[PDB]
């Protein structure tokens, strides 16, 4: 049975982590190689690079952390941040990414999705939809949260799905970074819209909003600061998942 | 006494992962060499991966072109291991949905079926129970279709919404697996080191 997914994301910034971390029992812990070896070695499932990087000199930032990355990590891991054009997500692919996260240039040319999936498989396109309550309806925001398209997440879902997505990152910019835990209201709207795998993400912070996630029907749950910050151990949040009743990989 | 591997690196897909999946297996081992197998010049290999990620046709295509059907088959007869891994692992069956008309090594008896579950591909950390040698545990899959074979050739199952099938398979030294051991974090090096013990020790 498959097993429901513990995913690290990874904020970069110039080839680095962002911030750093709380592990110096690594040798560099701004190192993103070496931070996605220590994930894997704990227990991720999964790893996003988030590239929130400002350089003109991204694209090949962006580039040469894939390669580094390809080199040594024994997990899957999406790249994200900034993938304006089919030319963009062809080299991060080619360099080694398993899928590339794809947002605002989704939303404004759709057919992108379409063109990743043709060359690479509907498996290498992950669609990052952030989303928010405006007048009682759920709109979808481009522009890293800030621009309100004036479209319905219930029609993005679905157009997403048709343009041959393999999977919808799924954030509330609500929750983002509060640790107050998931939209799951959001998460149970959106889930009997769509058969694409759901990755929950924003706002998780104690080892109940996983679980809460998993209930809401997420494939997946994604963190970013409460790993940062070392305040959830992956192994005891998959510990606690499992006596829940989820199946989580935990292996012995 | 050296020991030769061979990974098929034609595509379609990204073969490099496999390529570092199998050189970090093989680090605690000494005067092992990995090499990338693109043309049939070249003396057989001790153990020899057939990999790829991508369409059955394509697949085939590429090993047609280059020669190196042949090659593969020479390593069958001479009795030495040959592993096909994801889409590689499809390929040593007779044919598959995927490509109608397209034949494949027909190295091992049976076909290839698309899985029965609403939802495709087959994406994510599922199960594999072995019958022998190798590591029960998860590992990670992307795939739509799925081999049909004898049980005698079938060596690990896995289930999929509802459906059970063959995660991995065996004919004599012909191994297959379906899911990708290079992703598979610790126990798919462990799995990868067991199929070069499995080589040096007969
Ligand atoms: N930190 C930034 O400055 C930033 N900049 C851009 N982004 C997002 O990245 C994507 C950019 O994609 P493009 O439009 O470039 O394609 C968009 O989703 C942006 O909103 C950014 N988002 C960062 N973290 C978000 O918060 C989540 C983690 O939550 P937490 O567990 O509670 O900590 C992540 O999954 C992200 O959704
Ligand atoms: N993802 C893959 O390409 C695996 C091999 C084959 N195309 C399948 O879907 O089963």
């Amino acid at each position: 049975m498959l097993a429901k997914r513990i995913i690290a994301c990874l904020d970069v910034k110039d080839g680095r982590v962002v911030k750093g971390t709380n592990f110096e029992n690594l040798r560099d812990s701004g190192d993103p190689v070496e931070l996605g070896k220590f994930y894997s070695e704990i227990g991720i499932d999964e790893l996003v690079f988030l590239d929130i990087t400002a350089s003109v000199e991204k694209r090949k930032t962006m580039l040469e952390l894939v390669e580094k990355v390809a080199e040594q990590i024994d997990i899957p891991f999406t790249v994200g941040g900034g993938i304006h054009d089919f030319e963009t997500a062809s080299e991060l692919i080619l360099r080694g990414a398993d899928k590339v996260s794809i947002n605002t240039a989704a939303v404004e040319n759709p057919s992108l999705i379409t063109q990743i999936a043709q060359t690479f498989g509907s498996q290498a396109v992950v669609v990052a939809i952030d989303a928010k309550r405006v007048d009682g309806e759920f709109m979808v925001f481009t522009y890293s949260g800030k621009k309100n398209t004036g479209i319905l997440l219930r029609d993005w879902v679905v157009e997403v799905e048709k343009r041959g997505a393999g999977e919808i990152l799924l954030t509330s910019i609500d929750r983002d970074g509060t640790k107050s835990g998931y939209d799951t209201e959001m998460i149970r709207f959106v889930r009997p819209l769509t058969t694409l795998p759901i990755i929950a993400s924003g706002g998780a912070g104690k080892m109940e909003h996983f679980l809460e996630a998993f209930l809401a029907g997420a494939d997946a749950a994604l963190a970013a600061s409460v790993f940062h910050f070392r305040e959830i151990d992956v192994r005891e949040l998959k510990e606690y998942l499992k006596k829940h009743g989820v199946n989580v990989r935990l292996e012995g | 006494m050296g020991m030769r591997i061979g990974i098929i690196s034609v595509g379609p897909g990204n073969i490099m992962n496999l390529y570092r999946g199998v050189k970090r297996a093989s680090e605690n081992f000494e005067d092992v060499s990995i090499e990338l197998v693109e043309s049939p010049r070249n003396d057989l290999y001790d153990l020899l991966f057939i990999p790829g990620v991508g369409h059955f046709g394509e697949g085939m295509r590429r090993l047609r072109e280059n020669d190196l059907i042949d090659f593969v088959r020479k390593h069958v007869e001479d009795e030495r291991y040959v592993v096909g891994v994801a889409l590689g692992m499809q390929l040593l069956f007779e044919e598959s949905e995927e490509a109608p008309g397209v034949k494949g090594l027909s190295l091992i008896e049976g076909n290839v079926v698309k899985l029965r579950s609403r939802r495709l591909p087959h994406m994510g950390w599922n199960e594999v129970i072995f019958k022998d040698t190798f590591p029960n545990g998860y590992y990670y899959f992307v795939h739509t279709y799925r081999a049909v074979c004898e049980e005698e050739h079938v060596l690990g199952t896995t289930e999929y919404d509802g459906e059970i099938f063959p995660s991995a398979v065996r004919k004599g030294r012909i191994l297959g697996f379906q899911f990708h051991p290079e992703k598979s974090s610790k126990i798919g090096r462990k799995l990868l080191e067991k199929v070069i013990e499995c080589s040096l020790s007969r």
